[PDB]
RNA sequence: AAACUUUCAACAACGGAUCUCUUGGUUCUCGCAUCGAUGAAGAACGCAGCGAAAUGCGAUACGUAAUGUGAAUUGCAGAAUUCCGUGAAUCAUCGAAUCUUUGAACGCACAUUGCGCCCCUUGGUAUUCCAGGGGGCAUGCCUGUUUGAGCGUCAUUU
RNA sequence: CUAUCUAGCGAAACCACAGCCAAGGGAACGGGCUUGGCAGAAUCAGCGGGGAAAGAAGACCCUGUUGAGCUUGACUCUAGU
RNA sequence: GCUUGUGACGGCCCGUGAAAAUCCACAGGAAGGAAUAGUUUUCAUGCCAGGUCGUACUGAUAACCGCAGCAGGUCUCCAAG
RNA sequence: CGUGGAGGUCAGUGACGAAGCCUAGACCGUAAGGUCGGGUCGAACGGCCUCUAGUGCAGAUCUUGGUGGUAGUAGCAAAUAUUCAAAUGAGAACUUUGAAGACUGAAGUGGGGAAAGGUUCCACGUCAACAGCAGUUGGACGUGGGUUAGUCGAUCCUAAGAGAUGGGGAAGCUCCGUUUCAAAGGCCUGAUUUUAUGCAGGCCACCAUCGAAAGGGAAUCCGGUUAAGAUUCCGGAACCUGGAUAUGGAUUCUUCACGGUAACGUAACUGAAUGUGGAGACGUCGGCGCGAGCCCUGGGAGGAGUUAUCUUUUCUUCUUAAC
RNA sequence: GUCGAAUUUGGGUAUAGGGGCGAAAGACUAAUCGAACCAUCUAGUAGCUGGUUCCUGCCGAAGUUUCCCUCAGGAUAGCAG
RNA sequence: AUAUUGGCGAGAGACCGAUAGCGAACAAGUACAGUGAUGGAAAGAUGAAAAGAACUUUGAAAAGAGAGUGAAAAAGUACGUGAAAUUGUUGAAAGGGAAGGGCAUUUGAUCAGA
């Protein structure tokens, strides 16, 4: 035992997909995500884990709003029309 | 398990949808360095893992 | 789906996934001006919902698809 | 050639929701067609032109609110100015151009002067 | 060098109560007015038994003097209780066996 | 003597070294200060005539509006060439919008696309039930408003 | 049923270079060195003498001013009390 | 006769072998009830609606885990002569 | 001596062929090396004077990648077993069909499910790779189709337990605690109907929420139907919940029923607060009784098998759901 | 060996690393246990093992003295350029 | 005035030139592994332009032989060049239990200088 044969009995799931970063690292029992820290209400990560920092850091996604700040900021935050 | 939660369903169709081979057209653009599809997956190779 | 409309007396539809029965029934009705009997709903393995319109004996599910362009 | 926003401009807006209804039902029966045709790209300009005409008529919602809500204060979130957070926090302009009796009666006492060196 | 079973005990992860099947905490009635001036009779409905306890329970059934119900009290047994047999406790009662005094 | 083994050469293999390339990296310097409850970063799921991804976007979905430029896009199909024009574009710019489900995440929950409450409105006789549509219901704290509690306590009636 | 032969399929361990001995001397037990014996292509099935065969930077022993598990009025402390 | 359900019993315990949602009944008499008329949706019939998510297939000497189409492991129902 | 890069110079070399590479061809140096010829090749490169360094490999059980001998070798030998013909196909030991021989032998190699997988289900096309032989076949490849519920589950309940709030601890991430030292509440209605509302008559809470697809639980069965769905679709026949309801029935002149001694009966046969009780709701084993399904078996009404001989014979249909 | 009760087992749940859990073997705690796994400190230190890349020319040793918690090391003198 | 391995916008280098340089020049924090925390690659180059080989023939087909395009197919998407290990064919040579090497010369092949 303790080898093929009780590999044969994996048949369930310690870690569910977790709803804030969908990794599947929910942990079932203890209702905490083991990567993300949901439902901490900050974001789970570690300076000894600069390659997960780096992972889930701001621009690894698609920034559906901070990607047009900084265009907004050279145009001064206006506010009107370019009045044709 | 077929008694599956929604959420997983979804993912399920997701991974449905997105099982297919390249495009034909692809390979004919102008630069075109895709050759095939580097993603696919399979039931009998790599599994979802949820 | 074809044959469920030629035999059957129902309509399939691709539908909203939001929708849900009362919401299809209310949507072939305005739209199609017809009195539904009954509507079942699955999700596909697509990710999309597929609805089985069963109208009333009133009204030919083909003349009905014939009239809003696919036999 | 698809719908133009100026052409919309210019209609109300029950000419305007009219517009958007016979254009879903024009998406519907393209949709429909595009089950045996194949490769039918009306649907797209169809699509733009839904866009268009809830683009206008959005505009014109929300320029009669702002006739509503003009002049007074406390006009709605999504109405006010969408500068940063830490900008519409920071103080206005005539708050931290306020200054005590005091500051301003030495500052207008002595302002800082101008003179220049000759040797 | 390791935690040895009778500290382990203290932490109560293992080593709890099972207290499933018990039928409740063996307690006389509060120390109330009618006890402490005189006496309250209760009716013992069943005498039961306690898992993980040798005695068995007498439930006994007082009426509530402030307002209008029952309430039932789990008592432990005492030899020669009955069931049907009316239990007195208060400073008032009488030196019977089960009354409580 | 053949075969076989070994050495060398030519050609052909295996393999991808070398050389030459380089929309990449690395380091230095200079300039600037701009995320988020007006919902950020991140995530899930979707969106194209034909796309699995990258990129873009959100049911207004490789996008709408506005401005500039001035004739494209392109792999095919389609459309157009009025294109001497408020007008192509997978263009640039970008100040108006849309922005699914989420997420600090905010009605309660969430291994559920689970379960409520309130307002307006629509249909089914319908204030009560069911359903559709629209708008709302988190916590802590600050200022103010209103309604209150306390023989804590003042005055008055007494 | 293998092993064997055939059709198809087709690895791995290991490999300084390799592979006949005797004695000598030699790091004191050589496949090579010295002196002799000898020595003829290409091979098949077995075999377990040898390759001080392979598998692993010996676990035994010792050294290190290298650890760790455990113990104790070792030294120095410490939670608790 | 086998499988299974059930009934009335009997043996055993220093073991006496869940909880809650929910439903009903009873006590009580608040209240509302008749006479050119009242009561009764626990009687019968009649009308309307019942949303959302899952539903395919394997479940193993090939659909799960064991690097694999691995003699391993993986819970259970039916069960002919 | 040689290498990458840098300053100067040779107005150096070069698509009429730079660099690189191959070359038992030649020359020079003791050597590190340098030079030339030939072939290949295609875009840069060199001599000299200096500067600079991530500057020279045979090893490190070195790192990465590639490749051998072993070697067409070890081997592809558990699970009783395959054979004949035809079809298809270029090609058949392996596909399909037919015939035969066998096995699992109901604690199956059968028929379904839970976890898990996620389209493997089914159809068509199809064999480059995979199926350690093969392949026309496939859980493969390519393209599509397919999962239909008021009644089956989730959803609801609580279990062991998890866990906000009020509070307390902790520098803090957060920890304790789950009714606790809390002003924790809305549903019934007289009156309000200046509005069925707040005030104001009058009744009730030792408490969020999560936690079971095997526990508890409102209610569906039969027949047929697909290539692939079925307690879901179709046909027929029911049931439950929520709501609205109009008749009939019942009751009342003794207003809220009668009968039976009684156990109790009924088509009904008013019933708020509050309280009480029951069901939900329960171990294991043993024998006995009964029911269902299966098994065995008789007659008869059909079909099929054997029939040189015997066998009124062997096998098979004769069924009845929820309500 | 055992096979009807200290029985076997699914699911849910609790206990987490000097911690748990242990009918006690230092056993088990995801092929990891006399202290799991993951990342960082960390390129940890090593008097110890291995390796340490072009040519030619000239010169050319030591294993000895003293001291050291020193005896596989260093300092020192000596030998050498 | 000072700091700034983050963000935005620029200018540069005696830096690296695809086993280098960030892990990632490319659909790179991607594919993939792990229950999980995390771990984490490989992978650039036809040609100026697809002009990506019409057509014929053999084969069931893949492909081959031609033909053709192209400056070049000694560039055929298994694509710039194309080393070595290792391999096939041809040619040459040698070979009684290794092979390889040093000095010297015979023989065969080949070749410079005059
Ligand atoms: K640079
Ligand atoms: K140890
Ligand atoms: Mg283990
Ligand atoms: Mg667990
Ligand atoms: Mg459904
Ligand atoms: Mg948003
Ligand atoms: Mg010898
Ligand atoms: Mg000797
Ligand atoms: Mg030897
Ligand atoms: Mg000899
Ligand atoms: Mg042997
Ligand atoms: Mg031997
Ligand atoms: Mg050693
Ligand atoms: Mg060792
Ligand atoms: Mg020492
Ligand atoms: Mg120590
Ligand atoms: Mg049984
Ligand atoms: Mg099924
Ligand atoms: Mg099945
Ligand atoms: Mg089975
Ligand atoms: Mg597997
Ligand atoms: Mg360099
Ligand atoms: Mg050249
Ligand atoms: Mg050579
Ligand atoms: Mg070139
Ligand atoms: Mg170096
Ligand atoms: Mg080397
Ligand atoms: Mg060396
Ligand atoms: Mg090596
Ligand atoms: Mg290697
Ligand atoms: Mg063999
Ligand atoms: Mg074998
Ligand atoms: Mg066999
Ligand atoms: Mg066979
Ligand atoms: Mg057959
Ligand atoms: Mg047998
Ligand atoms: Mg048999
Ligand atoms: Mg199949
Ligand atoms: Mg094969
Ligand atoms: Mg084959
Ligand atoms: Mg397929
Ligand atoms: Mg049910
Ligand atoms: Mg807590
Ligand atoms: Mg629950
Ligand atoms: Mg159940
Ligand atoms: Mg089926
Ligand atoms: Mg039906
Ligand atoms: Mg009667
Ligand atoms: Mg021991
Ligand atoms: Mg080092
Ligand atoms: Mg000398
Ligand atoms: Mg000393
Ligand atoms: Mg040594
Ligand atoms: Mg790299
Ligand atoms: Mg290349
Ligand atoms: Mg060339
Ligand atoms: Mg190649
Ligand atoms: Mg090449
Ligand atoms: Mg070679
Ligand atoms: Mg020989
Ligand atoms: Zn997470």
């Amino acid at each position: 035992g303790k080898g093929t044969p009780s590999f044969g009995k994996r048949h369930n799931k310690s870690h569910t997909l977790c709803n804030r970063c969908g990794r599947r690292s929910f942990h079932v029992q203890k209702k905490t995500c083991s990567s993300c820290g949901y439902p901490a209400a900050k974001t789970r990560s570690y300076n000894w884990g600069a390659k997960a920092k780096r992972r889930h850091t701001t621009g690894t996604g698609r920034m559906r709003y901070l990607k047009h700040v900084s265009r907004r900021f050279k145009n001064g935050f206006q506010t009107g029309s370019a009045s044709k | 398990a077929a008694q599956k939660s929604f959420r997983i369903k979804q993912k399920m169709a997701k991974a449905k949808k997105q099982n297919r081979p390249l495009p034909q057209w692809i390979r004919l653009r102008t630069n075109n360095t895709i050759r095939y599809n580097a993603k696919r997956r399979n039931w009998r190779r790599t599994k979802m893992n949820i | 789906a074809m044959k469920k409309v030629e035999d059957g007396n129902i309509l399939v539809f691709q539908v909203s996934m939001k929708a849900n029965k009362y919401q299809i029934k209310k949507a072939v009705k305005e739209l199609y001006e017809v009195d539904v009997l009954k509507v079942n709903t699955l999700v596909r393995p697509n990710g999309t919902k597929k609805a089985y319109v069963r109208l009333t004996a009133d009204y030919d599910a083909l003349d009905i698809a014939n009239r809003i362009g696919y036999i | 050639a698809g719908v133009k926003a100026y052409e919309l401009r210019t209609k109300s807006k029950e000419q305007l929701a009219s517009q958007l209804v016979d254009l879903k039902k024009e998406l519907a029966e393209l949709k429909v067609q595009k089950l045996s045709r194949p490769s039918l790209p009306k649907i797209k300009t169809v699509r733009k032109s839904i866009a268009c005409v809830l683009t206008v008529i959005n505009e014109q919602q929300r320029e009669a609110v702002r006739q509503l809500y003009k002049g007074k204060k406390y006009q709605p979130k999504d109405l006010r100015a969408k500068k940063t957070r830490a900008l519409r926090r920071a103080l206005t302009k005539f708050e931290a151009s306020q200054v005590t009796e005091k500051q301003r009666k030495k500052q207008i006492a002595f302002p800082q002067r101008k003179y220049a060196i000759k040797a | 060098g390791r935690v040895i079973r009778n500290q382990r005990k203290g932490a109560g992860s293992i080593f709890t109560s099972h207290t499933r099947l018990r039928q409740g905490a063996a307690k006389l009635r509060t120390l109330d007015y009618a006890e402490r001036h005189g006496y309250i009779r209760g009716i013992v409905k069943q005498i039961v038994h306690d898992s993980g306890r040798g005695a068995p329970l007498a439930k006994v059934v007082f009426r509530d003097p402030y307002k209008y119900r029952l309430r039932e009290e789990i008592f432990i047994a005492n030899e020669g209780v009955h069931t049907g047999q009316f239990i007195y406790a208060g400073k008032k009662a009488s030196l019977n066996v089960g009354n409580v005094l």
